[PDB]
C-alpha cells in the first residue's frame, strides 16, 4: 500500500538549519507529485508547495517562495523540505502528501504522518509541580478538585500520571499555554469525593523526556503559612 | 490569490444528523474543490474531490455539491467516527489553497460548570511568583467568561487559559485560567476571585479567598 513516511520530531533555535524528509513507498516515487503542508498550532492548513520528482520541477506558493526549499532523491524515493535559517514562526507541524489528477485536479490522496517542528530561543528545562489545593474550610460540596500545576518547562510534552496510574476516573490534563518567558505552563485537575480529602492521599506524577526529569507532588494544602 | 471561505467555522451535531458545511471561493473555480477530514494530531484524508466525486474507501454518506463559487460537503447521517475539522481545497490553478476548516463538535445539553479556585502554594511563593488557578469542570457549551478580580478590581492581561476538548464520556468541555502575580504584588493584596459567566448559570458564580484567611 501506498506510504509516506516523515522524518521524527525537531526542536531547533532561531538562525538554525533544517532538512526534514518524506520517504514514500508501495508505489512509483518518480511518477507522482509531492506536496507539503503548514500547519501552525492551533490553526488550519496551508499549501506550501510541491515538486515533479521526475524533472526536479518545483513549485511554492506565494507566501513560501523564498522562504524554504523543496527537493527530492528520487534514487531513494524521498522528498525535503529546507530553511537555512529557522524563525519561530515556523514553529509548525508539516505534512508531505502525494498528489494524484483525479476530476482533473490534484488531489493529495496519501499524507505523511506529520513533522512537529518547534522553533524556540528556549533551552531544554524540566518543570517544577506546585499542588491545587482549596483553601482549608472551602469544601462543602461532596466532591472537591485538587490537582497539581506544572510550570515552567520546555519543550512539550510532558505526561501527567496520578497515584502512579492507579487514578485515571476524573482526571482532565489541560493542554499548556506557552507563557511569556518561552516556557509553558499546564495544569491537570481531578475531582474525588470530599470525604476521602483527610483519608486518602492525591499525588501527581510529572514525567518530562526531554529534561530527563520525573517530578511527584502530594497535594496537599498546609494548616499554617 | 483564491481565497476559500468556510461556514460556519464551528457547529454542533448529534449522530444521526444531516449536516451541511459551505464553502466559497473568491472568484469561480468551476468543480474543481475537494473536502478532507483531520482529526486532533492526525493527517489529512481526502473525502471528495472535483466537488462530488467520492474517493475509493470513504463511505458513502459523505456527498459533496456546487460548481463556481459556491460549494456544499453533507455528511448524512452522522456517525460517532465523523466529529472531527473538515476543509475545503480548490485545485483550479497550480496554486492551491485551503479554507480555514469547520470544526464539527458533538450536541449535548447545557451543563453549568463547577467552579474552584485554588490559592498559590507555598513552594511557589518562596520562589517569588504566585500563580492563582479557577477551573470550570465540565461544562456545555463551550462559550465561557471567566473574569479574576483582586481586591473587586477586574484584571487584565495577567491570566492564561485553557480548554480541553469534549469528554469521551460525556462530551462535555472543562477550562482552567491561572492568574500570575508576583509574590510581591500578591501580597499586596486581599481579596482573589474569579467570576464564571455561563449559559448553564443563571447568574454568574465567583469563587474567592481572602490572603491569611485561606
Ligand atoms: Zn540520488
Ligand atoms: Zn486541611
Ligand atoms: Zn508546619
Ligand atoms: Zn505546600
Ligand atoms: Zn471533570
Ligand atoms: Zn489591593
Ligand atoms: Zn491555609
Amino acid at each position: 500500500e501506498v506510504q509516506l513516511v516523515q522524518s521524527g520530531a525537531e526542536v531547533k533555535k532561531p538562525g538554525e538549519s533544517l532538512k526534514i524528509s518524506c520517504k514514500g513507498s508501495g508505489y512509483s516515487f518518480t511518477n507522482y507529485w509531492v506536496g507539503w503542508v503548514r500547519q501552525m498550532p492551533g490553526k488550519g492548513l496551508e499549501w506550501m508547495g510541491f515538486i515533479d520528482p521526475s524533472d526536479s520541477y518545483t513549485n511554492y506558493a506565494p507566501s513560501f517562495q523564498g522562504q524554504v526549499t523543496i527537493s527530492a532523491d528520487k534514487s531513494i524515493s524521498t522528498a525535503y523540505l529546507q530553511w537555512s535559517s529557522l524563525k519561530a514562526s515556523d514553529t509548525a507541524m508539516y505534512y508531505c502528501a502525494r498528489e494524484l489528477y483525479q476530476g482533473y485536479m490534484d488531489t493529495f490522496d496519501s499524507w505523511g504522518q506529520g513533522t512537529l517542528v518547534t522553533v524556540s530561543s528556549a533551552s531544554t528545562k524540566g518543570p517544577s509541580v506546585f499542588p491545587l489545593a482549596p483553601c482549608s474550610r472551602s469544601t462543602s460540596e461532596s466532591t472537591a478538585a485538587l490537582g497539581c500545576l506544572v510550570k515552567d518547562y520546555f519543550p512539550e510534552p510532558v505526561t501527567v500520571s496520578w497515584n502512579s496510574g492507579a487514578l485515571t476516573s476524573g482526571v482532565h490534563t489541560f493542554p499548556a499555554v506557552l507563557q511569556s518567558s518561552g516556557l509553558y505552563s499546564l495544569s491537570s485537575v481531578v475531582t474525588v469525593p470530599s470525604s476521602s480529602l483527610g483519608t486518602k492521599t492525591y499525588t501527581c506524577n510529572v514525567d518530562h523526556k526531554p529534561s530527563n526529569t520525573k517530578v511527584d507532588k502530594r497535594v496537599h494544602h498546609h494548616h499554617h503559612h | 490569490d483564491i481565497q476559500m471561505t468556510q461556514s460556519p467555522s464551528s457547529l454542533s451535531a448529534s449522530v444521526g444528523d444531516r449536516v451541511t458545511i459551505t464553502c466559497r471561493a473568491s472568484q469561480s473555480i468551476g468543480l474543481y474543490l475537494a473536502w478532507y477530514q483531520q482529526k486532533p494530531g492526525k493527517a489529512p484524508k481526502l473525502l471528495i474531490y472535483a466537488a462530488s466525486s467520492l474517493q475509493s474507501g470513504v463511505p458513502s454518506r459523505f456527498s459533496g455539491s456546487g460548481s463556481g463559487t459556491d460549494f456544499t460537503l453533507t455528511i448524512s447521517s452522522l456517525q460517532p467516527e465523523d466529529f472531527a475539522t473538515y476543509y475545503c481545497q480548490q485545485g483550479n490553478t497550480l496554486s492551491y489553497t485551503f479554507g480555514q476548516g469547520t470544526k464539527v463538535e458533538i450536541k449535548r445539553t447545557v451543563a453549568a460548570p463547577s467552579v474552584f479556585i485554588f490559592p498559590p502554594s507555598d513552594e511557589q511563593l518562596k520562589s517569588g511568583t504566585a500563580s492563582v488557578v479557577c477551573l470550570l469542570n465540565n461544562f456545555y457549551p463551550r462559550e465561557a467568561k471567566v473574569q479574576w478580580k483582586v481586591d473587586n478590581a477586574l484584571q487584565s492581561g495577567n491570566s492564561q487559559e485553557s480548554v480541553t476538548e469534549q469528554d469521551s464520556k460525556d462530551s462535555t468541555y472543562s477550562l482552567s485560567s491561572t492568574l500570575t502575580l508576583s509574590k510581591a504584588d500578591y501580597e499586596k493584596h486581599k481579596v482573589y476571585a474569579c467570576e464564571v459567566t455561563h449559559q448553564g448559570l443563571s447568574s454568574p458564580v465567583t469563587k474567592s479567598f481572602n490572603r491569611g484567611e485561606c
